[PDB]
């Protein structure tokens, strides 16, 4: 449910968004308003943060005085249905700041 | 359980006051071995009663958020006890087991277990399950699968 | 076009149920995108499949 397609209504307003980028208006016209979903991903954490004590306590040392850089890794990771065709179930990439 | 307390209790305000459908879905996924052949790994289906504004189940449902109640909800038409597990990822229930498709799924007694330690609201919360018609082995839901 | 210079930036919080009492720590993480006007408890990612 969280998995929303785009309706004529959403395809317009990203297409209205675009309109001055030519590359954007470019690429948003390859897709259909189907093939384009927006996931709600809910803000809150559906799982509890299990962090041991020592490892809180060590990743607050290494925040306050850690001397290398700490990367914040995002990740997003999409199952897909097998039963309607192509060969890969999972898609998945990284962000790390 | 770890659903986050304004979670909790936002489904208690829905189970009592929401007039829309809250939508109980009841999902099996069946991991096969690719190692032993097909393509795929994952068979899955979803059941999906809609529990009616004000009906008896919602109610049930509602008060075991309380835990006021060593009652039991009973939700009928939940469980089937019959599914094909096909070469694909429809792991569709038996319509010749099960005829009268959702009217011949087992009812599902459910009960909210609150493990408190007598102190504070620490609460360890999670959800038992049990067949209506339970006689042997009231802990286990025997879900036949035809591979 | 301008790759990590137009990701959203994200509001990160700790929130930590305790239950006025004790150290028991209920500790889950929200996040919020930084120009969230309606729905903020939700990040619309926009996926082309």
């Amino acid at each position: 449910p969280s998995i929303i397609p785009f309706t004529a209504q959403a395809y317009e307003e990203l297409s209205r968004q675009f309109d001055p980028q030519p590359l954007a208006m470019q690429f948003i016209s390859q897709y259909s308003p189907e093939d384009i979903v927006t996931a709600q991903i809910e803000g809150s954490s559906g799982a509890l943060w299990r962090i041991s004590p020592p490892s809180r306590a060590q990743m607050k040392r290494e925040l306050y005085n850690g001397t290398a850089d700490i990367t914040l890794r995002f990740t997003w990771n999409f199952q897909r249905d097998l039963a309607k065709g192509g060969t890969v179930e999972y898609a998945n990439e990284k962000h790390m700041l | 359980w770890r659903i986050s307390p304004p979670s909790r209790a936002q489904m208690k305000r829905e189970l009592y006051n929401g007039t829309a459908d809250i939508t109980l879905r009841f999902t099996w996924n069946f991991q096969r071995d690719l190692a032993k052949g097909g393509t795929v790994e994952y068979a899955n289906e979803k059941h999906m009663l809609a529990l009616a504004p004000n009906s008896t189940a919602r109610r049930q449902l509602a008060s075991l958020l309380e835990g006021t109640s060593d009652q039991s909800v009973v939700i009928p038409n939940l469980f089937p006890k019959y599914i094909r597990a096909p070469n694909g990822p429809e792991a569709n229930p038996v319509k010749q087991l099960q005829p009268n498709e959702e009217a011949d799924y087992l009812g599902v007694r459910i009960q909210l277990r609150r493990e408190q330690g007598a102190g504070a609201t620490g609460f360890l919360e999670w959800w038992v399950i049990e067949l209506q018609e339970c006689r042997t082995d009231c802990n286990l839901l025997p879900m036949v699968i035809f591979s």
